[PDB]
């Protein structure tokens, strides 16, 4: 009871969007983005039967997802405008998916107000934080970004590469610091980190492969 | 010995099909230390959408087309790519050469603000792109290079008010930048010169492959290593099949000339 | 002062300072006076996402409303939050009127009303906050004062610039300066989630009160252990640790009071206990 | 077991010579973590100044013009007043300075760092110019102040407070808590380098440093009280004056404290 | 552009381009051209507090006023700096007229004069600066033009003010424009003490620049030996390295130049040498 | 020749200002502070006969050193007035000694300038920073002070503690780091780094134990 019975049963059902969390914050990086998490998302939340309208907030994304109902270019336009925005694309009602392609680009100290002014009773917000896109006075305390978000997240999935070749991790890392991009990065096979926060307060944390070809999930660590 | 350079499963550098899908956009990262410099890639490029073929690299008739190359430098002048483009016998009426060296600094920056600065340099662009919308490539080197000469200017200013709309008026748009901050030893570019390596990141993310060129680590036979590897985004076409072909290839560029060979 | 026989008030059997209830007879206990000497605060600190510290918060409020309506036990809450559903939380009940057993499960019949609690919102100049604390203290002038700020610094309910040092540490300091102006009449109890605070900060903020408490949930592993030696007696399953820290008046003279895994916390069906530590 | 209290070569704690020569001017820093706190010690440097000896650490009525100021950031005045009444030091020989009571209140709604630092420095100045030269400063945690006071640096705290303090005094006595150097994962160095400043500052200023610490490796012992030199030279005529450095446990409870060795 | 047979110009002998002497045949040499190619620049880093690199700069400047007073040779140097003695330092002689071999022991007789050098103040806003220096270049517009920058970024000459990026990389920027824009009648010179600049900025500067050429002086122990091995030899002694770190042309195409550790450099009493190692 | 044949007798060469140093830079550290040192210079600057005039500016020094014939309270003065009366005390006439006890309290950006101002044949700085003082945007690359001091710096004089007791140099470096302060600092026995910056632009390094008591040096 106090931790899952079947963590891959756990994880689809948060994918489906059936489990409610209101804000589900993805971790990514260069060596492994999150869009092929998002498509499971899709997938899962079709594949169980759901018809959610899907509001794609786009920092990055100039080729529109198929999948999305409405498009926001949130690139030329300001911080109230966006929410305006989103909003009046929101409303009992239906269930409404947001995906904001990246956190990076809202300034900290807007961070908490953006997740108050969308929140709502049919809104799951998906969101991607990259963890190795650096944050844009000395007695000023306020946490980072990383750590507020994964505060303020209802779920975390944290993203990583599963390494195929002769690199392991380690090399890898230092290649990635010299910009010496290597082969065997960002497959279709990797690995996820996920903590549910449970209505008790309680953070539970589980490890998955995930194969986003054929759509199974595997239990880890 | 001699190998060909393919970048695509079609077997393919710049598959045509890029420029015939619509409302696609799909964007290459080349980044390069500055002892092994890109020229040599860039003209190819060019040539393999203009002429059909990398020749230069892999190996012919009077041929025409429609196909257009617009080239932008923040570091080279126009003479420049002129100059290396006739040697390759690229018809000039093919090619359109954006220079953001010539007198940038003293017209382009002094006195004027951040976003106009952007908006102008965006604007030249357009104009450019406007002539021949759907059979263009965008290739530009060195845009990082703005965020030394705009005073204040953040890695997502830049890419919120020139490369993203740049790209999203592309079929395809080829960014190739100087990897050289990377490299310095005893020096972590994370820490202290984020603003710039979030450049490279960002790029990397949106970006479908990258290529990358570096001087080895471990000849007078070679004069470094070209690194074929996905990038952070899928590649925007219809062929759901069509996928990076990653590779390592060793190149000796020398006497104007270039040879990919493996290792 | 107080009346000499409000019933909230006893002689601490350390030092024979008045000395109140914090609404838990075992925090009661682990404080070393039976209580919290007036004139002094104590800060509950919370690891991890959980928020067992929400229950003492209102325990604290609660003992005081019970005192109030009760002889005579004369007792304003001041209440630091945006939270004002906070009041409608509070437990009613399972030296006598001391202290009460609260059952968690229940709510006080009828809810506070406005002459027996009292809302300052944390959103608020400092300026302004500080004002209107001093100011009900003032208005409320035979009475204990207990004020209680539920989740310090929560982001949700403080904005960014309340994190500057000025602005945060400025108000505890101008907090403290009160509770020890009014060293005969105010108590003040403060919970935070230490998780998100920066280190520097936290040391200043474990600097501005008299006493400190820390609660460690058990992780993932221990609980699943616990669930598995207790699967037949679930009754018996704790939750987490609790830290003393600093306590009050033993701490300030020069005692060297700190004690970390030796006390235990269980939030039972009703009642929260803390009782002696043993790995089962 | 028990051990006597001491400084100086002279086997002094308070030399009297640092009150007749003149012109001299001695710092002493006393740094503390927050479970260490240094209550008993402020008493006993009291005690040995007015009364004479430690006595509380190592008796008739007498009388002295001897006279100490007392100054906290983080202490209100009832709190030394009872504490001091407690050893019977006469409150005619003693001056307690509140900057705990009211303080925030006091000094907001813009009033700016210049005339903060200017005003707390004035109060000090009334209060010595009393006593002159038989009086010693004691001021605990004025550290605070660069959290107190929005863009106070290190230098200006220095340079407009503490040092101008320090050249009209034969005595001073900062008493200072350094719980900031010991976080657990956490570089003072780097991230909290204004605050720590002010204790590198301090310790090169002072003639001594008088350090009260937790053991890192008992019920019969609080913490450790090391007395080390610092970093400047003892102002003095006497040519032979050295800090006796030195490692003493101590034992704080009932409000009694037996300092003894290892 | 220049009289076709200016005597200050010659043929590279890689590429055939237009080609002039940087004053010191080694470096000419080391350079890969026989010279310096006209529309290129030069950037002499120096390791360490020694600053060897002054003579270089000097050779530069001396060479032009050289051709200047020869047939023709019309030149014009423009100096970046506040130190306006540079110009009294100018050494004297020890394709005939390419490159002359210079005594610094001696000095220009005369003195350069103001037709024939001219100084500009890096202390001026940038703008000013790059507009001074186009307006000589086309005031002199029949002219080879030598631009020397000696002691780049030295913190007793520039102000904090010229270490923000968009300041110093913005002014290089607009240098480079110019030696690109009058490619057949311009070369730039520039040597800068490395150990003080952070490595971000060197990156970009070292990016401006067409070949960049590394000094490294013998570190202490290094210079105890050798004046051991040749205590009889003392002619014989070397005062460090030359690091190759890219060179005009080769480099921008796409070649592999870096080369360390295998050129040294020896200051003689009258002459500059660089030598195998 | 290209290394000194006697560094003891050049360090007190230049301890005597007998050797010209315009700017000489001390740097040391709560483990062993400067004032020692400082000593050595007037005690071997008067110990070959010389007298110099010493103006004295003090940031943190509230005792009036006894050899110092001017002395110049910093702490309440800005920048330009500060310069103004440096000058006022200096000057052919006769060499002046100027110390400065704290360099970190001159902004970085004032440095360059500071030194400039006071420049002269007839005066020679000594200075002291504190390598452990933290000083007080992206795109800013001027360097930081120490590391600018030490490119203006004609003579550096690095100090640092000489431990005697028990603890190794690393478990000192750790308790300070806790401001736990160990027994066995700031002795009058202390080690020297001296890098003398020669005409010919050569910097030449040495290092020496110092006996700030009978004022013997020997070398390491």
């Amino acid at each position: 009871a106090s931790s899952s019975h079947n963590p891959v049963i756990l994880l689809k059902r948060i994918l489906s969007l059936t489990e409610s969390s209101p804000f589900i914050l993805c971790l990514d990086s260069i060596a492994q983005t999150s869009y092929k998490l998002i498509q499971e998302f899709v997938h899962q939340s079709k594949s169980k039967g759901n018809e959610y309208p899907i509001v794609y907030i786009s920092f990055e994304t100039v080729n529109k997802p198929s999948y999305c109902t409405q498009f926001i270019d949130a690139t030329q336009m300001d911080f109230v405008h966006l929410v305006k925005q989103i909003i009046s694309y929101l409303p009992q009602a239906k269930k409404h998916m947001v995906i904001i392609d990246s956190l990076n680009y809202i300034s900290t100290e807007y961070i908490t107000r953006f997740l108050s002014e969308i929140a709502s009773p049919h809104c799951t917000m998906v969101a991607t934080y990259h963890k190795d896109i650096k944050d844009e006075d000395w007695n000023n305390n306020y946490p980072d970004k990383l750590t507020l978000l994964q505060f303020m997240a209802t779920t975390i999935v944290d993203i990583d590469v599963v390494l195929t070749g002769t690199l392991d991790t380690e090399e890898v890392s230092e290649l990635l610091n010299e910009f010496r991009i290597p082969r065997g990065l960002n497959n279709d096979i990797f690995q996820l980190r996920l903590v549910n926060k449970r209505k008790s307060g309680r953070s539970l944390e589980y490890d998955f492969i995930v194969n986003s070809n054929t759509h199974e999930y595997e239990l880890l660590s | 010995q001699r190998q060909d350079l393919v970048l695509f499963s079609d077997q393919s550098v710049l598959p045509a099909h890029f420029f015939q899908d619509s409302n696609s956009h799909n964007l290459f990262f080349i980044t390069h230390q500055s002892c092994t410099q890109p020229l040599w890639m860039i003209n190819a490029l060019v040539e393999t959408h203009v002429l059909g073929s990398p020749s230069s690299l892999n190996e012919m008739l009077p041929s025409s087309t429609r196909s257009h190359a617009v080239l932008a430098s923040f570091i080279h002048e126009q003479n420049y790519f002129t100059n290396s483009l006739n040697k390759l016998k690229i018809p000039s009426n093919n090619y359109n050469v954006l220079d953001f060296l010539s007198d940038f600094i003293v017209n382009n920056i002094h006195n004027k603000p951040r976003d106009k600065i952007l908006s102008d340099v965006l604007a030249k662009f357009s104009a450019a792109i406007q002539n021949n919308p759907t059979d263009t490539i965008v290739i530009i080197e060195q845009p990082e290079l703005l965020l030394s000469l705009v005073s204040g200017l953040t890695c997502s200013e830049l890419n919120n008010k020139f490369i993203t709309p740049l790209l999203r008026q592309c079929k395809v748009l080829i960014i190739v930048s100087n990897s050289d901050i990377f490299n310095i030893d005893e020096y972590d570019a994370s820490v202290h010169s984020s603003n710039l390596q979030n450049f490279y990141k960002s790029s990397f993310i949106k970006s479908m492959i990258n290529l990358n060129l570096n001087p080895l680590k471990t000849a007078k036979d070679v004069t470094g290593s070209l690194h074929v590897c996905r990038g952070g985004a899928p590649i925007a076409t219809s062929n759901t099949s069509l996928h990076v072909v990653e590779n390592e290839y060793l190149y000796l560029n020398e006497k104007e000339s270039t040879k990919l060979f493996y290792r | 002062g107080l009346d000499s026989s409000h019933v909230g008030v006893r002689p601490s059997p350390a030092t024979s300072q008045p000395t109140t209830s914090t609404g838990s007879a075992d925090l009661d206990s682990i404080l070393g006076h039976m209580g919290l000497p007036l004139g002094n605060s104590v800060l509950v600190e919370e690891q991890s996402t959980t928020e067992f510290h929400s229950i003492l918060g209102k325990l604290f409020a609660a003992q005081g409303i019970v005192h109030n309506r009760i002889r005579n036990g004369d007792t304003h809450v001041i209440v630091l939050s945006l939270n004002q559903m906070f009041a409608k939380e509070l437990p009613g009940i399972y030296y006598k009127d001391y202290n009460h057993q609260f059952d968690i499960t229940t709510r006080l019949m009828p809810a506070p009303i406005a002459s027996e609690l009292t809302f300052i919102a944390p959103t608020q100049p400092v300026s302004t906050i500080l004002s209107q604390i001093e100011q009900t203290i003032k208005r409320n002038d035979k009475k204990l004062i207990r004020i209680v700020i539920p989740s310090l610094l929560h982001p949700a309910m403080y904005p960014p610039k309340m994190f500057e040092s000025s602005e945060i540490i400025g108000l505890m300091h101008g907090v403290r300066s009160l509770v020890k102006k009014y060293y005969e009449r105010v108590v003040l109890f403060a919970s935070i989630s230490i998780d998100i605070i920066t280190p520097p900060l936290l040391v200043l903020l474990r600097n501005m009160f008299d006493s400190v408490i820390n609660l460690e949930p058990f992780n993932q592993e221990m609980t699943e252990f616990l669930e598995r030696v207790y699967k037949s007696q679930p009754g018996k399953i704790q939750h987490g640790l609790v830290h003393i820290l600093k306590l009050p008046v033993f701490t300030d003279r020069g005692e060297m009071r700190v004690l970390k895994s030796e006390w235990a916390f269980k939030n039972g069906r009703k009642k929260f206990e803390i009782e002696q530590w043993g790995i089962p």
